[PDB]
């Protein structure tokens, strides 16, 4: 299982939907209920920007994980070593340096 | 009265050029010619073009269903003229 | 006795514009096939500057202290102003190149014994009434070499 | 088999978006497959510019490939000579140069 | 058969969809068709702008033709003498111009 | 002697506007039909400036260096004060042109001798009211021809 | 002797607002109704700009060069400083125009004998503390009759 | 039937759609029919403004004729004395003047 | 003597400020309950701006030319420097003034005998330390009462 | 029955869709009908700015009524006086003054 | 003498670029290592900046008083014009620098006796052509140690 050490630009973003099971009476007295016993799990949006240079190596590895391969990733001064995966990728080339914009979804085991 | 201008259009390369479109725009009122008039000729598979053209001063154009309208050149035609070829009254002194 | 080590006025300083085909930077020291530009009344050369990008990343050690890197340098825009002279061939040439406008090469000399060449076009034209002066403003493009690089 | 050989503007997009299996559990444990042999491939987004005079020669290769015939193109310095087809182009006429916007999906031979 | 010869202003637009047949296989290997023999048809988007005073004498050739009729119309500087039908055309009268935005759909004879 | 190819310092710097019909270009030398303007204070021509449009790409070999070409070059505006003279059928004929505002063709004459010639309309008309004076502004529309085209 | 092809200092330069009913433009030469301002410390009048619009086309045959017309032309904004006079009548007026605020028209005369005939609303009072003046400004509404009109 | 005075401010718009009878086939051959006789309305978006004293008398005028009843309207300058009906409009009351932007819509008698 | 239609230098042009309850406009000659601020250093009263609305329509008979209308007044805003004063008990009541930070009223008093007021709130407190000076100025609010207007 | 007077700044909006019976015949011919009777009935859009120490006051009045309750009020210079209720309102707290947004839909008795 | 605690003249004022391999921030005193740049017209060094980030609160006791904190501070951009001299190496190798194009450190030395460094990259060349001046300038990135940090 590899990981993942490039840097990360100013402005990550973070995203955080817990499932909970929400249920409402007639006055309030709604039920609720944590549904899953790890139920929120983060979603991070993070953009790089390297020379092209590397561009080149930044995509053969992601492309060896795929969209289904998990890597480990130590969100930036984050307590957690946590384990991630991504499906989604995109850069704007120019004749510098390139941007990279992924999503990066916190899976477990 | 109005001048014979008959000739052979060639490209550069020495060969007949088709589709073409050959417009004169006035551009000074004359005896029998308005401004803003455009008369319209397309030629034969050969090249062969040939117009009655009332004397006046008129710009020529190339529409060649392609490349914009070419200033090809503007033509003045006295009363002195002889008929002959297109090419003449561009190449001829002004 | 002109060379370096020492500062120079820079009394001289002609202009020139190549005329010629083959490489401008192959031999600008030969003055065999550019035009000289006569009775330059000012001369701005141009600013060779850059573009600043952004480099500090969120993981760092040094926080609170920005960080730019450098990227993207442009060379800057000439102006000179000469007298108007309507019947050199110089500024005949000049005024044709600037209405049929593509990208040509140009040089300045100076006392001290080295030159410099650049390669742009010319986007501006003025005039005057007293004392009548026309006024040059050219933009640059691509790499220029520089005297230094001469120098070595 | 024709190729491209006309020069690219800064600021090309390049998009990819692997094809995986999802499926999933309770909480975590969601089982992934890579899909098929080739599984992503890459689009791009391509804009040029060029003079009005030379403008129509473009457009008649873009005429003859139609939307069903692949050509060879190399990536600007990217490592592999891949073959696409584009069905998605459009342009500016605005005095003197006119601009394309074109859209170019990889495609397997 | 009517001749379009109004003059248009710059930034017209030109759209280009081929209708290809396209299905995709297990690993790739698309079988692509062209569909109808002349798949392609262009689009433009084109905007004039005129005084008010031959105004009128658009609307009036526009409304000769409605929109079941085709005009032949030879687009600026394009090899073509093609014929077009428009439908939607509109008019932005503010105080001595009115400018006209309508748009030209190629269509065979 | 009215010759280029030495300076002058502009003392007549004579102005005239057209009022017949023809070619302005086919002949600006002869002053049969055009009327001048009298006792002009000041006059700033206008400048010909362009526009700069992008070029550089990615696959080109020199990276850093921006790239970029002319494109759309416009005439300038022109402007001129006179001695504000409402008797005079010159300013009459000049703000009749305004109030109807049509372009129109007008010429620039040098003690030197070469002849330059514009073709615009006019956007302002201004006044003062020390030492009446009356200040006039034109913008050019399409293309203005030099001296130096003459001179060949 | 008032009476032009000569040009005035403007000394007098007197200024006229009207106060009566009809119309302004029939006999502006006659002031048997219109009220004078006293001791104008300075003037400045209107602009008459106009606008531009644009007038390119794709299928020119002259590209490469900007076309654009005229249009939608404007009268500018008239200013004016007098001594702070409350105790006259004009000023009253002037401060009464402002409050209620309607279009109404005026005139400025000149020692050459001609007129100039403005018509428009108040904008802006302002006041100094040192020898002190009164600044209005005036901004002008539809077409104004020029001297030159009266002229003819 | 009244009639409508009111001056009108500059940008007012007018949108035309007059109705085909289309339907597509293999290449081209779109057979094209006039459908109605009348078919095209012209559809006027019309801007006022005035000071709120007469506001009310507009507002009045325009409730008494309600959404289905018509009134003679003459569109600047156009040749046409067309008749109108109206079922949107809406008034920006700020300090003292309200700006009424109302759509125009066109029918025959 | 103070009296208008004369022009007049402007000496003493005293500031007072409101203390008490009532209408300032009721009668603003009589200094019974307005306190007076010492050794003002310079004055700027505020200019009485308007706002521009648009008034062309479609089908007005008269076109190129634009027709724009006054509305929406508004009072300017003044300021004054004077000599900074821990001691005297009117700059205490203006710091006070400003901090609790309400409406006030307040006048300008002329040589010529005509009194000015005006109502606002303060928001600035400028110093200076070379002879040391308070800059303070203050925005209007609501209607002012000009001076010509006592007159009648 | 209760009474508001709570004054509105600049800037409210108002609109009005007259219900009517539309039928479009073969070549116009549209019957119209005003459908019920009173059918007119106008929907202001009204925004306010308090201070915050009366801001729980006007949220306890608007509370009182729910949105269930009808409460009279008079437009600014509108001639008749109305009855109006609401269903949304919303505010932004910033440091010293709160700014209210509301609609106001008109109903009969 | 050169000692702090008294001002000084500031007559030296010598410039230093680093050529060789280490810690700048090791030892700054000594000038074993760094290269002198030659007869400076003028210098302006950079100005350390801050960035105001807002702290303003809804529950706080005090209102009507807006608060507001610091944080990511940054360094400025430094400047200085030499006498154009391409035969010395100093400048020769800025040149390189600049044209390759990577951040490196350098030293500003006082009569004082204390030096400050900074590290950056640099942005600018500009010349003169009357007593011809090169005028260079740089932007730095990362902490700069400033004199006080060696004082104690």
């Amino acid at each position: 299982m590899k990981t993942f050490r490039w840097k990360v630009k100013p402005g990550m973003d973070v995203a955080s939907v817990p499932s909970v099971r929400k249920v409402r009476f007639g006055d309030g007295y709604s039920q609720r209920a944590p549904a899953g016993l790890n139920a929120n799990l983060k979603t991070y949006s993070v953009t790089l920007s390297v020379p092209r240079e590397e561009a080149t190596v930044l995509e053969s590895f992601l492309e060896e994980h795929g969209g289904w391969k998990s890597f480990l990733w130590t969100p930036p001064y984050e307590w957690r070593q946590i384990k991630v995966t991504c499906a989604k990728w995109s850069s704007r080339v120019s004749m510098l340096r390139v941007e990279f914009s992924a999503e990066f979804e916190q899976v477990v085991n | 009265m109005a001048v014979k201008i008959s000739g052979v259009l060639k490209d550069g390369t020495g060969k007949p050029v088709q589709n073409c479109t050959i417009q004169l725009k006035a551009r000074r009122n004359s005896t029998t010619v308005v401004v803003n008039t455009v008369g319209s000729e397309n030629p034969d598979e050969a090249g062969r073009y040939s117009m009655d053209v009332e004397y006046g001063q008129y710009s020529v154009i190339l529409q060649v269903d392609g490349f914009p309208p070419s200033h090809a050149g503007t033509i003045t035609v006295y009363e002195d003229s002889q008929p002959g070829t297109l090419n003449d009254f561009l190449c001829a002194m002004t | 006795v002109p060379n370096p080590t020492m500062p120079v006025k820079g009394a001289g300083t002609t202009l020139w514009v190549y005329k010629g085909s083959g490489d401008p930077y192959a031999n600008p020291l030969s003055d065999v096939d550019w035009s000289r530009l006569a009775k330059v009344k000012d001369l701005t050369p141009g600013e060779l500057t850059a573009e600043s990008y952004d480099d500090s990343y969120l993981d760092d050690e040094d926080a609170d202290w920005t960080a730019t890197g450098q990227g993207q340098k442009s060379a800057g825009d000439t102006s000179f102003t000469l007298a108007w002279m309507p019947g050199e061939q110089g500024q005949q040439a000049l005024l044709a190149w600037f209405n049929e406008g593509d990208t040509r090469a140009y040089k300045i000399r100076f006392p001290n014994g080295t030159v410099d060449v650049f390669r742009g076009w010319v986007s501006s034209i003025g005039k005057a009434v007293t004392v009548i002066t026309r006024t040059v403003k050219v933009t640059n493009v691509g790499r220029p070499s520089m005297a230094e690089d001469r120098s070595t």
